[PDB]
RNA sequence: UUUGCCUCAGGGUGCUGUAAACAUGAAAGUAAACUUUACGAUCUGUUGAGGCUUAUCCCUAGUGGUAAAGUGU
RNA sequence: AAUGUUAACUCAGAACUGAAACGGACAAGGGGA
């Protein structure tokens, strides 16, 4: 509920096809936008965790394809500092479907999922499947 | 001519150069030391030595050559290069 | 300076002039050479050598095609052109057809088979 | 001051330096550095990888 | 007419001209200032280039999701060669600037401040500062009378001692140092004891200020505009070359504009660096000084397996916050913060955890000998 | 520009990585004699050891050298 | 019904191996609606 929300490496520019590793139906996120991005010229809008991802999806159920819907981008596999001592990164690239108010719309993720977003969303905590 | 030992690093001295030019700079730089170690403007490499450098390749003359140098009296003074073999350089400390 | 002697020598060893040879000293004889005949005694006494063409060795596929033999690289991947152009199969019949003629002569030499049973088969 | 230790590596784990990889599965997996998960992540054993203490253990040289 | 997007200029224009620096040390073109309150002490320090590294700490800002736990950081350990003081610069006011009295040399100088003197030093008679350090107590009686009823801004002359590094400059380098402090009448006392010695950095550099560092960048020599000043790249499709600025002005004013990016010289600019907080005290020798009562090993400010392209060093540590500029065997100019603050950094409290020992040269495994030898025993 | 520097060497730190040899050792299984005898990607023990490592890495009052001193004021 | 002299490059499966990787250079279609 507060908005301490530390940085991170940037990846996934706009146009980026990522894996959904959800429930919902949908398979995979193709990249169109991501929130709080302000103005470079040429810069790309690329991904970052604690904000939203405006994605379609290409390949999944009908009813999810063929619009503009939120992602939250939780497994990269570019590194990511943390205070910590050590990043952290993955081997798929991968986003969960949610709603504009930060909830997830799916019930289960299938691989490791992003802690930094379950109390900026406080309902993606309960909705947890297995944290890393 | 005087007795001393020391060697020439040549990898230090053509590993700035390009692949094609790697011996001839070898052996201008070893002119050059010879020279300038001798107090000599006349230096003359022996045909031995060119054969010596070049027998590796264009590309990777020598890593190293042991002198230890020897002029001659007939400016009036010159300098003939040459050099001295072994299994192994190490433990073979520079002295006269 | 020496390129008469040296093409003049080109003609009497019938060789080419990259081929013509002395020693590191004397290199002056050979304009003392101004005569064939001169080269032709030095050949004879031994400072005159054609370069011996240089070490071209053999068995590194001789030794191979025993290895193929064996039967290492009897896969499927040391193969470039297609199976008729290796051997032609248009080859390979003709070759058949000479062996069985052959042997369907033979046997009516020797009376083994009849017309009837001969031309069936 | 307490150090963890890694995965694939066996020495101690200095904060300041480091990263993190996970898999799919969920599993933990900490190393030191990407040549510390280079070989890990481009599916390589530890029993052939010499210049380590697991070779050790696999070749009973301690 | 106008441009179709906006985007801001490629650089600052407050760095211009950016030609090479006229000298190789750097020169501090403003002092921290002073105030009659304030009670009378020392100004700044000097000394080479000596680490800029991490240590680990803890938060403790009221509401940050670290906190209590655990944090990493980065501040830089500072090296002291003693500098030795041995002169004195006495400056006063004027409309035209502030302008110097005199300077008061010290009864015995050093054989490295003498080199700075010097282009060919090893041919030279060495005959400076010969007959000018005999002079009587009573000139100096005479004109430091002069200098407190005169002079508003003192400074101290101080030069590095080179032979105490691996550098291979045997010239030092000078300096001059102000002195800050109140009034006038209380500084005649305690600018009278310290006019020959060498300098220890532990009477004013304390923990929980803040300090500035100064010094010349790296050279690059002769860059484009894409390296320069970071210009667009034009398309691969362009004619003569894509490494450029495309339009370089507009038709009018018939001229080109100083805000052009150009080609030219890059780096070896003289840079000032802000806000770094001093945060820890230490020393040379002793042995306790750099770990911490959680950690208890054994090591200090010492290396390991030599500084690349620097060498081993052997004199004092302190710490400071941020990374500097420069490259290696560059002097380094330390200064303090021109004016402090109050705010939460400013009065917080400052620890450590640890201090890494290792081989900062590239990639190595071990960061003590000592555990290198022992974890492998009986090798060859 | 002689408590310096260059050079070489010793050492250090590293880099790939275990470097040559030995084999009535194994060595897939292969062929020649009346149990032994002609190859064999490698490892096994010295081998967490060789080759390279400033040319812009570090240390060494280690040693060989460090030369003619021309021009201006 | 059989046993002796003498000239192919096509296939096959079991191994193990070597840094889970190989028409090793050269040479040599991008496909689809």
């Amino acid at each position: 509920t507060l908005k301490n929300k530390m940085r991170i490496t940037l990846s996934l520019p706009v146009g980026a096809l990522i894996n959904c590793c959800d429930n919902s139906g949908g398979k995979n996120l193709y990249i169109i936008a991501v929130q709080g991005f302000g103005s470079c010229l040429n810069r790309l809008p690329a991904a970052s965790l604690g904000d939203m991802v405006l994605a379609t999806v290409k390949k999944g159920k009908p009813d999810l394809r063929k619009k503009v819907l939120n992602a939250i981008i939780c497994r990269q596999s570019k590194a990511w500092r943390r205070h910590e001592g050590y990043y952290i990164y993955f081997e798929d690239n991968a986003g969960v479907i949610v709603n504009p108010k930060g909830e997830m719309k799916g019930s289960a993720i299938t691989g490791p999922v992003a802690r930094e977003c379950a109390e900026l969303w406080p309902k993606l905590s309960s909705a947890a499947s297995a944290i890393v | 001519p005087v007795t001393k030992f020391i060697t020439i690093n040549l990898s230090k001295l053509t590993h700035k150069v390009c692949y094609k030019r790697k011996a001839p700079r070898a052996i201008k730089e070893i002119r050059s030391i010879a020279g300038k170690l001798m107090h000599t403007k006349d230096v003359r490499l022996d045909v031995k030595l060119n054969k010596f450098i070049w027998s590796k390749g264009v590309r990777n003359p020598p890593k190293r050559v042991r002198v230890k140098l020897e002029r001659k009296r007939n400016e009036k003074m010159y300098t003939i290069v040459e050099h001295v073999m072994v299994d192994s350089y190490k433990g073979l400390v520079n002295e006269c | 300076s020496l390129t008469l002697q040296k093409r003049l020598a080109a003609s009497v060893l019938k060789c080419g002039k990259n081929k013509i040879w002395m020693d590191p000293n004397e290199i002056s004889e050979i304009s003392l050479a101004n005569s064939r005949f001169s080269i032709r005694k030095l050949y004879k006494e031994g400072l005159i050598l054609k370069k011996p063409q240089k070490v071209h060795s053999r068995a590194r596929v001789r030794l191979y095609k025993l290895a193929k033999r064996k039967g290492r690289h009897m896969g499927i991947g040391k193969r470039k052109g297609t199976k008729n152009a290796r051997t032609n199969q248009k080859t390979l019949w003709i070759k058949r057809q000479r062996v069985l003629r052959r042997l369907l002569k033979r046997l009516r030499d020797s009376k083994k088979v009849d017309r009837h049973l001969y031309h069936s088969f | 001051v307490k150090t963890e230790a890694c995965s694939f590596s066996e020495y101690r784990i200095y904060p300041g330096r480091g990263q993190k990889y996970i898999a799919r599965d969920g599993k933990v997996y900490f190393y030191l550095s990407s040549k510390f998960a280079s070989l890990a992540l481009q599916k390589k054993k530890a029993a052939k990888l010499r210049w380590t203490q697991t070779w050790r253990r696999n070749n009973k040289k301690t | 007419s106008h441009r179709k997007f906006e985007r801001p200029r490629h650089g600052s224009l407050g760095f211009l001209p950016r030609k090479r620096c006229k000298r190789l040390r750097g020169k501090i073109r403003s002092f921290p200032k002073d105030d009659k309150e304030k009670p009378p002490h020392f100004t700044a320090f000097m000394g080479y280039k000596a680490g800029m590294t991490h240590i680990v700490r803890e938060v403790d800002k009221p509401g940050s999701k670290l906190h209590k736990k655990e944090i990493v950081e980065a501040c830089t350990i500072i090296e002291c060669a003693p500098m030795v003081v041995v002169g004195i610069v006495g400056y006063r006011e004027t409309p035209k600037g502030l302008r110097i009295l005199s300077t008061v040399w010290a009864n015995h100088v050093s054989d490295e401040f003498r080199r700075r003197y010097y282009k060919n030093w090893y041919k030279s008679e060495k005959k400076a500062f010969t007959k000018s350090l005999n002079v009587p107590e009573a000139t100096k009686n005479c004109l430091l009378k002069r200098i407190e009823k005169y002079c508003t801004v003192l400074r101290a002359i101080c030069h590095t001692q080179p032979s105490k590094t691996p550098l291979r400059m045997k010239k030092a380098h000078i300096m001059e140092v102000q002195i800050n402090g109140g009034s006038m009448k209380e500084k005649l006392e305690f600018v009278k004891e310290m006019l020959e010695k060498n300098l220890p950095v532990s009477t004013v550099f304390n923990p929980n200020e803040m300090i500035d560092v100064i010094s010349v960048t790296k050279g690059h020599g002769t860059k484009g505009v894409v390296s320069r000043y970071g210009v667009k790249r034009l398309p691969r499709k362009t004619h003569r070359g894509l490494r450029k600025v495309a339009c370089i002005g507009a038709w009018h004013p018939a001229r080109v504009q100083f805000q052009i990016p150009r080609h030219g010289q890059k780096g070896y600019f003289h840079r000032t660096e802000r806000n770094k907080k001093i945060y820890r005290i230490g020393l040379k020798t002793d042995k306790n000084s750099a770990s911490t009562d959680a950690d208890i090993t054994e090591k200090k400010i010492t290396p390991m397996g030599g500084f690349p392209h620097y060498g081993v060093v052997n004199e004092d540590f302190l710490l400071l916050k941020g990374c500097v500029a420069g490259t290696k065997k560059r002097p380094i100019t330390l200064r303090k913060n021109i004016v402090p603050q109050v705010s939460r950094d400013a009065l917080a409290q400052v620890s450590l955890k640890f201090i890494d020992t290792s081989s900062k040269i590239g990639h190595g495994r071990f960061q003590t000998s000592e555990e290198k030898v022992k974890y492998y025993g009986p090798l060859k």
